[PDB]
RNA sequence: CCCCUGAAAAGAUAUCGGGGGUGCCCAAAGCUCGGCUCAGGCGGGUCAGAAAUCCGCCGUAGAGUGUAAGGGCAAAAGCCG
């Protein structure tokens, strides 16, 4: 794959129609929320962190997807998941293109260079905002270092800076 | 025992419940032959005129093209709905289900063979038959939701239910009801 | 009716009043509209002028106006249809109109029915309605002769249904079999009455 | 590719209506009776587009210059030509601001 | 050649830009008048069934409208005569 930092800036209108577009790639990402889910058990937790954006760009899927499980199975290993509720808030409608010469993928991209350079799908991204929400957790207040440590191991695994924002329900 | 005095009166004159309709439906197939003699004898049986009725949707696995003559119906009021009625419920044997009410004031029940009606004859040119005869009650005021000019809803206290329909048949045209 | 895209219909349609596919049709005529409309006991009779704000009603009548010269028939027999027709067009034609299109709305267009009648009374009183040959009931039928003969059978042979079915003729005191001459010398006041008033 | 030029040809949200505007339209429009010199506004009526005058005159200012049978015939100006616009009351409505 | 998007709420607007279609078909799928209401769901009803014809209740169009896309259309622009 080609590095992050091609597809990290916001260049062009959002390319989300799947019905439009040809070969569209699916959201490889399995699971969104993690730990305990149902809103009764969630009654017992009362702090909020949250792993939040601080430029605008877009997320890769694999990116969101590393920063996911990197956050999921540290609050696993020291947290338990009767303790903890963490959602990724963001889900990577934006679908990227890539022009590339290539195999069996249309006649248009056996020509070379520039001609017919609309690209073919190559991944799918989420398109973030300043001040919005990536990572939320619901957790009860104990635990707080092993929170901000789990969304610091997230944090890394991400294009774009961002930064925590702790507080009570 | 005629139409005009077949009633069931409450205690208000306009609240009086009375046979709207009979209505008596053979569907058959698609046969040219076999729809004309289901069509003379709905004819010989009701002393009406049928009406052809023809397939709403072609269906294949029925063999029936839409707009094909599949069914006879003939709609019946008054004196002929009424006599038609009790030689109908002689043939089914004057019982009617209590499931088969609908809530609504209609009553439908099938007739398996027309041998079982009075006064008809096994004939071979004609076959045996079924039918299904669909009692309509009403009460006065109906017309509201029919009429063309200032069509409205009728009024809910003025509309048929099932247990006036249930003691209409009962207490009126003497059928068991169960 | 269930959430913000149900399209409620016009008032008037939705009431079951107005046809304005058929009315859209009229307007296009730029012309006056001899609306005709029948009730239970009743005929309406009315020249109508469209505008954009709201429609304005030349001249307008029931069939109550025949108590005025005198009728004893029924209110909304052919013959009431007719003399209503005659007394909306002399009104019409005193207050300045001469052509009009006949609009009976949601009622059908059967020959020899009484918004017929009313449009041949009209063209009786001197103003112009188009229409076809075969629609403008007999002149048996106008003058009343099939309730009379009705009237008639009816006595022969079930005088107490006679009685029944014509009660009301009878507390005003004009039998049904009388209609067509009743019927001559009412047409006859309201023909005289409205002439002199056009002379003077 | 370059663009295509039907008589209708950038007209989805010009043609489109709104769920409350769905059906058919008063008939008020037709009776207004414009006599030469009056001041109308072209506001086309997606419901009978047949007759509707093109995209590019939406939203003008005319001058009634006559009558055609049922049609009005309206002296307009596309930025400084002048065009003629034979149309019916229905995509017509009277302008109050003279 | 035609529709949507690009196209930045007047008009105009390009790229070997994106999504599609066109070189027809129909004596009825054309004209008009009248009647009716569709998809779908529910209750009752001989054969009969998920689905046939019949009685009734609901049903904003979730149907149909020859053919792309967009738009329009319910006492109709749909269905039947
Ligand atoms: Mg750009
Ligand atoms: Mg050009
Ligand atoms: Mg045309
Ligand atoms: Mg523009
Ligand atoms: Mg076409
Ligand atoms: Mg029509």
């Amino acid at each position: 794959a080609r590095p992050a930092r091609c597809y990290r800036r916001i260049k062009g209108p959002p390319y989300t129609r799947e019905e439009y577009i040809h070969g569209a790639p699916m959201i490889q990402i399995p699971k969104f929320d993690m730990g305990t889910t149902s809103a009764a058990a969630r009654a017992a937790f009362t702090m909020v962190a949250k792993l939040v954006a601080e430029e605008r760009g877009q997320i890769r899927m694999q990116a969101l997807e590393a920063a996911r499980q990197i956050s999921s199975k540290y609050l696993t290993k020291y947290v338990g998941d009767a303790n903890y509720y963490l959602r990724l808030n963001v889900v990577p409608h934006h679908v990227l293109r890539e022009n590339r010469m290539l195999a069996m993928a249309g006649a248009d991209r056996l020509q070379e260079g520039m001609r017919l350079a609309f690209g073919s799908p190559a991944g799918r991204a989420a398109r973030v905002e300043p001040g919005q929400v990536i990572f939320y957790v619901e957790f009860k207040p104990e635990h707080l270092a092993h929170v901000k440590e789990a969304l610091r191991r997230a944090a890394s695994k991400l294009p774009i800076p961002t930064r925590i924002v702790v507080e009570p329900k | 025992m005629k139409w005009k005095e077949l009633v069931l009166v409450k205690d208000h004159p306009m609240k009086r419940v009375y046979i709207e309709k009979v209505v008596v439906n053979i569907g058959v197939g698609t046969g040219g032959e076999r729809l004309e003699k289901a069509a003379n004898l709905l004819r010989e049986l009701t002393g009406a005129e049928p009406s052809l009725r023809r397939a709403k949707r072609s269906i294949k696995d029925f063999g029936i093209r839409k707009g094909e003559p599949i069914g006879v119906a003939v709609t019946l009021r008054r004196d002929k709905a009424v006599e038609f009625l009790m030689r109908a419920l002689q043939a089914v044997g004057n019982r009617i289900k209590r499931s088969s009410f609908d809530e609504r004031g209609n009553v439908c029940f099938g007739i398996k063979e027309h041998i079982m009606l009075p006064g008809v004859k096994y004939d071979p040119a004609v076959g045996i038959w079924g039918m299904d005869v669909c009692v309509r009650l009403a009460k006065p005021g109906l017309r509201v939701q029919l009429r063309r000019r200032r069509r409205s809803k009728v009024g809910k206290g003025q509309l048929v239910t099932r247990e006036e329909a249930v003691e209409f048949f009962q207490k009126v045209l003497g059928v068991q009801v169960d | 009716a269930r959430g913000a895209r149900y399209k409620v219909p016009f008032r008037r349609r939705r009431e079951g009043v107005t046809n304005y596919r058929k009315r859209r049709k009229l307007l296009l005529s730029r012309k006056p509209r001899l609306v005709v409309r029948k009730t239970n006991k009743h005929l309406i009779a009315q020249i109508v002028i469209a505008r954009p704000h709201g429609d304005e009603t030349v001249v307008g009548l029931d069939t109550r106006v025949l108590s005025k010269f005198g009728w004893k028939g029924d209110e909304n027999n052919t013959s009431a249809a007719y003399l209503l027709g005659l007394i909306v067009g002399y009104k019409a034609r005193a207050k300045g109109i001469k052509e009009a299109i006949l609009d009976i709305g949601l009622h059908r267009p059967t020959p020899g029915a009484r918004v017929f009648a009313v449009m041949k009374g009209v063209i009786d009183a001197g103003v112009e309605v188009p229409h076809g040959e075969e629609v403008v009931p007999s002149e048996e039928r106008i003058r009343g002769e099939h309730v009379a003969e009705y009237a008639k059978r009816l006595k022969e042979e079930a005088p107490e249904a006679y009685k029944a079915r014509f009660s009301r003729y009878l507390q005003r005191g004009l039998p049904p079999e009388e209609l067509p001459s009743h019927f001559e010398e009412v047409k006859k006041k309201i023909v005289e009455y409205y002439e002199q008033k056009l002379a003077k | 590719v370059k663009r295509t030029h039907g008589y209708r040809y950038k007209s989805r949200k010009l043609l489109s209506k709104a769920p409350r505007e769905r059906g058919m339209s008063g008939l008020s429009r037709l009776l207004y009776e414009y006599k030469p010199g009056d001041k109308v506004v072209i506001d086309i009526d997606p419901t009978f587009i047949s007759t509707a005058p093109h995209r590019r005159y939406q939203g003008k200012v005319g001058v009634v210059i006559g009558t055609r049978g049922r049609a009005y015939v309206i002296e307009t100006y596309i930025g400084d030509k002048k065009k003629i616009i034979i149309t019916t009351p229905e995509h017509l409505r009277p302008h109050l601001g003279g």
